């Protein structure tokens, strides 16, 4: 949902007033990806166990 | 560009390509008059740190009431009709007042504007057409008359008018960013190139932490940045030596 | 300028197939061994 | 035999609108955006061999 | 193509051996220049020699 | 409704063209050079003629 996917782009373009609008979209997108992945691992670990 | 003698009109505005020079906005502070200053896609404090590939100056003179119309997503006789900005516009808008030069005692009719336009044209488009607009159902046949108005009118440019009626100069900067090789970079002095060590690199404004090593990759002459699966910049090109 | 040609023969606009033409680099970005 | 010489990109292909004319006159790659008087058949011929 | 007043051209030149119908092959087209024409393009023609 | 702990008034006189420069994340001869606002600036800006 941000203007770019790279963390190094927003740190080189936008101010920390305008980066916290954009980096927190990257953090939420990467945390939900990890909360997707840990969900996919625990269900798979319940299959292996 | 910013301190020129006479600008052009809004329907036909000069687009000078800014290439291979030093973007130093501290030179303009000797004679500064900048009324509004907004960068929509970027931030102004990174103008010395980040530098841009293809800078294009959009220089024209309009009425002072319609300067806010120069924005991505607005309307007006300037925004909706002849000078439209894109939806993905990553750029800066620089505008300032021109009462001391562009205001004539009798009137400055050399700066025309477009009042009648048939449809909604694409952004970044110039229109030099002087065709008679058809506001009614009758064909105009290129002459004036009833429901046939000449589309290029002029504002009242006098120093005794209202300040919203006073002409404001404006130069809008547009660029492609962080995908292309950069030719214009400002007065930030480059440092020595260090290999095989975790450093804080800065290539064409792109800042980050990485390790610089030699590679067998050969970039195409239009290509500057190499990326990965994770979309982050995996490789850059040295702009000084090949 | 204004003079047009007279040897123009009216022929119908036939159709043509293309195999894989029409692919360009969408930006100025290098990519190596990826599927973007 | 270098028969493709260029194009004329316009709206109505007339002087009533603004048009692009990318051509090549065998010396320079000429790209002009002017108010052109559009001819019905543009061509560039080679003569008397 | 002309989108957002930004004419993008993409050029590619390769030697072929052909008599007839378009060859079954692939070539990655590369951008040559970028033309800020700022017009509307609806119709066009092509020069010949 | 809300009241504040340590209110500090920042009183000075500048040119009328550079009032918008007083903002968190701007530049100019006022913003970038001598009177800079923080990135985490939680405050109010009151200006008049």
């Amino acid at each position: 949902g941000a203007i770019s996917s790279v963390l190094n782009d927003i740190l080189s373009r936008l101010d920390p007033p305008e980066a916290e609008v954009q980096i927190d979209r990257l953090i939420t997108g990467r945390l939900q990806s990890l909360q997707t992945y840990v969900t996919q691992q625990l269900i798979r670990a319940a299959e292996i166990r | 560009v910013f301190n020129a003698t006479r600008f052009a009109s809004v329907y036909a505005w000069n687009r000078k390509r800014i290439s291979n020079c030093v973007a130093d906005y501290s030179v303009l502070y000797n004679s500064a008059s900048f009324s509004t200053f907004k960068c929509y896609g970027v931030s102004p404090t990174k103008l010395n740190d980040l530098c841009f590939t293809n800078v294009y100056a959009d220089s024209f003179v309009i009425r002072g009431d319609e300067v806010r119309q120069i924005a991505p997503g607005q309307t007006g006789k300037i925004a909706d009709y002849n000078y439209k900005l894109p939806d993905d516009f990553t750029g800066c808008v620089i505008a300032w007042n021109s009462n001391n030069l562009d205001s004539k005692v009798g009137g400055n009719y050399n700066y025309l504007y477009r009042l009648f336009r048939k449809s909604n044209l694409k952004p970044f488009e110039r229109d030099i057409s002087t065709e008679i607009y058809q506001a009614g159902s009758t064909p105009c046949n290129g002459v004036e008359g009833f429901n046939c108005y000449f589309p290029l009118q002029s504002y009242g440019f006098q120093p005794t008018n209202g300040v919203g009626y006073q002409p404001y100069r404006v130069v809008v900067l547009s660029f492609e960013l962080l995908h292309a090789p950069a030719t214009v970079c400002g007065p930030k002095k480059s440092t020595n190139l260090v290999k095989n060590k975790c450093v804080n690199f800065n290539f064409n404004g792109l800042t980050g932490t990485g390790v610089l090593t030699e590679s067998n990759k050969k970039f195409l002459p239009f290509q500057q940045f190499g990326r990965d699966i994770a979309d982050t910049t995996d490789a850059v090109r040295d702009p000084q030596t090949l | 300028q204004c003079v047009n040609l007279t040897t123009r023969t009216q022929l119908p606009p036939a159709y043509t197939n293309s195999f894989t033409r029409g692919v360009y680099y969408p930006d100025k970005v290098f990519r190596s061994s990826v599927l973007h | 035999s270098n028969i493709i010489r260029g194009w004329i990109f316009g709206t109505t292909l007339d002087s009533k609108t603004q048009s692009l004319l990318i051509v090549n006159n065998a010396t320079n790659v000429v790209i002009k955006v002017c108010e052109f008087q559009f001819c019905n058949d543009p061509f560039l011929g080679v003569y008397y061999h | 193509k002309n989108i957002d007043g930004y004419f993008k051209i993409y050029s590619k030149h390769t030697p072929i051996n052909l008599v007839r119908d378009l060859p079954q092959g692939f070539s990655a087209l590369e951008p040559l220049v970028d033309l800020p024409i700022g017009i509307n393009i609806t119709r066009f023609q092509t020069l010949l020699a």
